């Protein structure tokens, strides 16, 4: 019972770019998400072998990591800020479809969620 | 445990 | 027409193997589900696999009937679930891979 392959970080049949936005999604927004307490269960894809979980990947066919998104974000791998906070959402809605609405990765995954729209809402201007 | 229209499966928290 | 056989060649196939597409595939069953007044408030349940069946038994008038009944699909689990629902975040899920569906039909 092994872990699929992590997200794809490059593409090089992918339209690379680098816009105001995304600049501010690496440096603003992920970095204050990725220094907050709460941040260490979403850092990287989920380790489904050592959590003893072998429905994960059963039931999550898009997984997402704050260390993909941030990856992505390095290498300029996004067209738009849009793609890039789909990904986020993608990351938060696993955790929510998955896990029950009481569970510690929940209250830890809408922690984070909160302090990413307050970041979202100062998304500066193209 | 989570249960979603008749499929069930472990959390985290289990 | 072209547009109903592009509904069920690619829209309601690309759906159908979506992951989180399985609550979506038959009718709801309350009474099996467990679902108080699920048929108190959803007063036209819909699902894709009746729609599937549409499709190939030449059901709809064109393709905006069509699309109505997966507008009806998506807003039936919207109005009976709390937002913010796992099974509603599902919903949506396959809501939006719909839309993109539906900005690539062909013409008439």
């Amino acid at each position: 019972s092994t872990n699929p392959p992590p997200p794809e970080t490059s593409n090089p049949n992918k339209p690379k770019r680098q816009t105001n936005q995304l600049q501010y999604l690496l440096r603003v927004v992920l970095k204050t998400l990725w220094k907050h307490q709460f941040a260490w269960p979403f850092q990287q894809p989920v380790d489904a072998v050592k959590l003893n979980l072998p429905d994960y990947y059963k039931i999550i066919k898009t997984p997402m990591d704050m260390g993909t998104i941030k990856k992505r974000l390095e290498n300029n791998y996004y067209w738009n800020a849009q793609e890039c906070i789909q990904d986020f959402n993608t990351m938060f809605t696993n955790c929510y479809i998955y896990n029950k609405p009481g569970d510690d990765i929940v209250l830890m995954a809408e922690a984070l969620e909160k302090l990413f729209l307050q970041k979202i809402n100062e998304l500066p201007t193209e | 445990w989570k249960t979603i229209k008749g499929a069930t499966w472990r959390t985290k928290q289990c």
